C-alpha cells in the first residue's frame, strides 16, 4: 500500500532501502564445480 | 716367478675402487632426473553455441 498518494499499491522492491535494519539477507546453499586442473598432479615426483 | 707378478696383478683388485672414486668424486654432476608418464585420458572441451 502507499498512503495520502495518488499513486499507490507500487508491487516490487522500490530504490530506497531494503535495510530497515534487517541484520543481512542470508541465501544459503551449494556448490558443484567440475574443474580443468592442472595442479593436482602427485606424478611427476624425482626419486629420493 | 713373472707369473707371481701376472698373480698379483689380478690380486690388487681393492685399489680400483679408489681408482673409480676418484674419477666420480671429480666427476661432472650427478642426475635424480625422474619421470614416467603412462596412460592418457583423451578427453577436451563440448561447448554449445
Amino acid at each position: 500500500k502507499l498512503t495520502r498518494t495518488r499513486l499507490d499499491r507500487l508491487y516490487g522492491l522500490p530504490a530506497a532501502d531494503p535495510n530497515n535494519g534487517k541484520e543481512y539477507y542470508e541465501i544459503a546453499g551449494r556448490f558443484s564445480l567440475i574443474s580443468l586442473v592442472p595442479s593436482n598432479d602427485d606424478y611427476q615426483t624425482p626419486i629420493a | 716367478m713373472a707369473s707371481l707378478i701376472y698373480r698379483q696383478l689380478l690380486t690388487n683388485s681393492y685399489t680400483v675402487d679408489l681408482s673409480d672414486e676418484i674419477q666420480e668424486i671429480g666427476s661432472t654432476k650427478s642426475q635424480n632426473v625422474t619421470i614416467n608418464p603412462g596412460p592418457f585420458a583423451q578427453t577436451g572441451y563440448a561447448p554449445v553455441n
